[PDB]
């Protein structure tokens, strides 16, 4: 625990309240206890592609954060898969990235292991 | 009469005041336009350039 650098900065994203009013800090266990009668995906991946960390304001160079997009949902509707393919195919986070995404098919076994993986 | 002399000069000063008033209202009109036109042009140039920089991004990304 000792080895671990202390937080000191935010990370930008161009998404407003959710950096501004309350602010995503580095390392942070950013937890979207949601309104779950409303689904994630959009507000998720919206703020995915839109998100990008940049320490302009710090006056430290920006060409030093290989911007590595790691994506995990699970039990996923194919519907949502197509929303994926929709968002993604725009963004280069089509492709600087992994998806990992346990289809609603995807047997319950792999389901389990799912999290550990890209982590 | 001296009586009508005062009526003359009085009315006449109102004539002078109307024109003068009008000029100031014309300037006020004038000044709206200048700012407005300028204010329209910048923001829409602005926007297009951003839509440009972002457009190429997606291209490059391909």
């Amino acid at each position: 625990p000792v080895a671990r650098r202390k937080p000191e900065q935010f990370i930008q994203t161009g998404i407003s309240t959710i950096d501004v009013m309350n602010t995503l800090v580095r390392g942070q266990k950013l937890p979207i206890f949601s309104g779950s009668g409303l689904p994630a995906n959009e507000i998720a991946a919206q703020i995915a592609r839109q998100a990008t960390v940049r320490p302009d304001l710090s006056g430290e160079g920006e060409k030093e954060e290989p911007f590595a997009v790691v994506f995990a949902a699970m039990g996923i509707t194919q519907r949502e898969l197509s929303y994926f393919i929709q968002e993604f195919e725009r963004t280069g986070a089509l492709s600087r990235s992994v998806l990992f995404l346990n289809k609603a098919d995807d047997p319950t076994i792999e389901r389990i292991l799912t999290p550990r993986m890209a982590l | 009469s001296k009586l009508e002399a005062i009526l003359s000069q009085e009315v006449e000063a109102e004539i002078q005041a109307l024109l003068q008033e009008a000029e100031a209202k014309a300037e006020a009109v004038k000044r709206e336009a200048e700012e407005k036109a300028k204010a329209l042009l910048q923001a829409r140039e602005r926007a297009l350039e951003a839509q440009y920089r972002a457009a190429l991004r997606r291209a490059e990304s391909a």
